[PDB]
């Protein structure tokens, strides 16, 4: 029941997209400061980077 | 950088390619970097 | 209950509006709304009409000032009230009214037409924007400068989504208050970057320094409505109708007659027409004056087309459209369509008395509130320059209670009646009686009763000094 | 919120108005919208009605100066002040009324007539232009003259491209303020304009010297726009259906018969019309009763009804028009259909208020800009003498000592007696003064003062009866 | 067009492409051609 215009749908996939990719980011950067704690140094490494 | 920001953390954005499906992406980029002043202030061990 | 379910014959079964917050109502489309309402205001006929009507019935040709400040709570006293009151009065009019337009930043408008611009812009907006400006080069006696800002500048920075906090640019705090405001700098190239500035509403300790006035429809608007809301589309399809109707009814009277012939292109228009073949694909002309006879052989024919009525019923559609759009503007229909058809006094003065009510009430509302306003942010100079001296043993100094050092009330333009000799004689007969005073039945006028006496009791000198007749209301 | 959706049946799905400020919307195509309202303007008969209407209407007849400087504020006193205002309105009457029309560079007009060209300026293209400059080798008391320029001739440079400081010839500094205005030059002989100048908008010394008016909207305007954008495509759509009708009117009005025989040409007309030729001209006189044979024919034709509903269509689009202008409709197309006196004077009130409204803004403006002008020169060559004691010099305060209002031409009433009884019963009660109701006609009233004890000395001195202003 | 400029002297335009790498770019273009009315008020000798 009561549903959405399509252009209403059109905004939650593009909010829960930049929810992720916040949380994607602030994962790496809490690898990023947990590796430099562990041992003294970390590598930053990507297959295209 | 036209915008005029520049050392910033988490800039957004958002475009639209007119391709055949349409499409509209999102963005978002950093460029972080954690570093420890004092290295040798922690001690770490395992505990095997 | 009906209206909650399905219908009479199930026709309302498609009706299912969301029931949604106001802001998640407007604001996804705000940009859409303003741009339309624009495009309607500057290419239809009735709909700069209608903003005519509001900018000079709100506020007319002079906005004057009346200061009354509320010498009772002060603690303060009469004379000295009124002394501040006729010292503050004459700074800000010789203030207001330089005809070097000096009171805003781009030296364009002086006070009446900023307010007036302010009600334009709140008519079709839903908002207006002022911000109170500094000149440190300015060697003047005020420092204080008023800039207007169009609600389009106002946005996110660099277009990002909306937050908890964040709403088109205005900041909010846990509450429903507004802190910031996120203006953005516009370049008529449109190429070059812009460039978002964060300014503050309220500066650290006394002064505003960024207006905001508007009139919340419902609990939790961060940035109202305009009033097209309502009646945009029907304007629009009305714009439609009328010139596809023109150009139907200038192709159907284009075309004055038909020929049928078998015979050359050329000898039928010579044979029937009346043209000239001439001794030296182009339509050969014929001459229009004269009356003629055509002399037709049993193949040819000629026709002369029926058109229909140019106007086969379109006033009285007009009619209904702009009774309905006067409906959602809040305009009579005789002030916004011209048509002033036959009617008895009684009806005229009715509708006349109905515009008149939503005028005042939006003349007491929006521009009152930014007139004010903009008077106490320069009052705040006038103070602290020493312009203008604060009465001594005064319960509060000028921070505590703005509002009762500069409490003011405004005299716009008054209405013009109907009739002449009644309004006037019901003035003198409200006068006789002691239900009216004389600055009631002044300020009807748009005239204030200092001033009239002033007037009086020096044109009864005049009349003295040059041996004329003494004038009725002078004492013996 | 319909309004800012698909619509109704997705009937505005293409409806995509671009949100852009009013630079970004009327620079662009400036000089096309003012060529075809000047066009307008030339060549049809309601712009001219409007603009004819507008003149006459905001402006009158003549246009009177009322000085009254900020004695208090001064703190000059009164009768200093009052001398000083006396002396100054002389001077500028004896300058702006002269006959022979010198305070224009051009030798053209007048005062009234330049300040009637203004408010008409303003009316079709939106904008005035105002020039003030000296002219040395004169041997009059004052050089200063005024010369107005066309809004055509403010551009840019070499027309290139506009810039973020200069848009359309205005150069502005970091606020939306303007420094000066490149003014064009014009060869006549010839097409567009070939040499561009500098004009600063104020001299070193704080004088004006170049005047700038119009009344923007939005927050950033550097040129206004005229008032015609709402009724251009109207009117000129009218013209055109008035054209085509007319035509239409006259050819259907043209074949008064038609003749249908097997016989040549001439024989046809010899026989039933009796056109004699021995095509065939007709000779208009008498009753002709034609005789025909079987296979011949005569139809007189039947044409249309040759108004068949255009006249409503036109008072629909006249008040159309009309709202759109500013006039009320009866002004604009003459109509006056059969009505009341409560209507007409509504509709009246209705546009009074209008034009007492551009009256108080545009002319009066332009007028206290250039009085101020004036008024710095005549100080200087002390023409006139400034009050003693002044606590500010003329340049500190300039707006108080030239604070003045203007008087224009005052309405004419549908009935003469209602006003005047108007007149006497407000003036008989406390609720005005007499300068009011000398303004609202149109005249000072300490003027008509001294006409009155002129005149009472005048029947005193011949031996009639005294009027009823003199006291006894 | 869509910004009204024809028939000119020098149009500027600066602007931004999409996709992941962004580039700006800036580029006036003219249609520059010099005519003489009169071919014929020149004498152009070559000396030596």
């Amino acid at each position: 029941q009561n549903l959405a215009d399509p252009a209403y749908r059109r905004r939650r996939i593009i909010m829960q997209n930049m929810r992720d990719e916040e949380l994607a980011i602030a994962q790496v950067e809490e690898m990023q400061a947990v590796s430099a704690v562990l041992k003294g140094k970390y590598t930053m490494t990507g297959e295209a980077f | 950088q036209r915008e005029g920001i520049n050392a910033s953390a988490r800039y957004p954005k958002n475009w639209v390619t007119t391709g055949d499906p349409a499409r509209e992406f999102t963005m978002i980029q950093s460029a972080p970097l954690m570093l420890l002043a004092d290295p040798d202030e922690f001690v770490s061990v395992q505990l095997a | 209950y009906h209206g909650g379910g399905s219908g009479f014959g199930g026709q309302l079964r498609s009706w299912n509006p969301p029931s949604e917050s106001v802001d998640a109502a407007l604001l996804p489309n705000f940009t859409r709304g303003n741009a339309r309402a624009d495009d309607l205001v500057r290419n239809n006929g009735y709909a700069a009409n209608a903003i005519q009507l509001h900018q000079d019935h709100i506020v007319g040709s002079f906005f004057r000032l009346s200061h009354r400040p509320s010498w009772r709570y002060l603690g303060i006293g009469e004379e000295e009230a009124r002394a501040f009151s006729r010292e503050v009065e004459a700074a800000w009019k010789e203030f207001a009214e330089d005809d070097c337009c000096c009171i805003d930043v781009e030296r364009k408008r002086t006070f009446t037409m900023m307010i007036r611009e302010g009600v334009a812009m709140h008519a079709f907006n839903g908002e207006l924007f002022v911000q109170a400006t500094w000149d440190t080069s300015s060697s003047r006696l005020f420092r204080t400068q008023f800039r207007m800002v169009s609600p389009k500048r106002i946005s996110n920075p660099n277009n990002t989504g909306d937050s908890r906090n964040c709403r088109a640019g205005v900041q909010i705090n846990d509450s429903g208050a507004a802190l910031g405001y996120y203006v953005s700098e516009d370049g008529y190239p449109g190429w070059m970057p812009q460039k978002w500035t964060w300014i503050p509403r309220e500066l650290p300790g006394g002064r505003a320094s960024f207006i905001h006035v508007f009139e919340p429809v419902e609990d939790g608007q961060t940035r109202g409505a305009n009033v097209f809301y309502s009646v945009m589309e029907q304007m629009k399809m009305l714009d439609t109708l009328q010139n596809t109707q023109l150009q139907s009814a200038i192709v159907k009277a284009m075309y004055a007659a038909t020929i049928e012939s078998e015979l050359d292109t050329q000898s039928a228009m010579d044979f029937i027409l009346g043209a000239n073949s001439q001794e030296q694909y182009a339509a050969a002309p014929v001459r229009l004056g004269g009356a003629k006879v055509p002399h037709l052989m049993p193949g040819d024919s000629l026709n002369l087309q029926t058109a229909q009525d140019t106007d086969n019923g379109y006033s009285v559609f007009e009619q209904s459209l702009l009774r309905y759009i006067a409906a959602g503007l809040g305009v009579s229909y005789e002030q916004l369509s011209r048509n002033y058809a036959q009617m008895s006094y009684s009806t005229a003065r009715a509708s006349a008395n109905e515009s008149w009510a939503y005028f005042m009430g939006r003349r007491k509302f929006v521009a009152s509130r930014q007139a004010s306003q903009m008077f106490l942010c320069w009052l705040e100079e006038a103070i602290v320059r020493r312009v203008v001296t604060l009465p001594s043993k005064a319960r509060f100094s000028f921070q505590e209670a703005r509002s009762a050092w500069g409490n003011c009330d405004w005299i716009g333009s008054g209405r013009m009646a109907i009739d002449g000799l009644k309004e006037v004689q019901e003035a003198v007969m409200l006068i006789e009686a002691g239900l009216s005073t004389y600055e009631k039945e002044c300020a009807k006028r748009g005239d204030d009763y200092q001033e009239i006496f002033a007037q009086q009791v020096r044109e009864t000198m005049e009349r003295r000094a040059a041996g004329l007749k003494p004038p009725a209301w002078a004492a013996a």
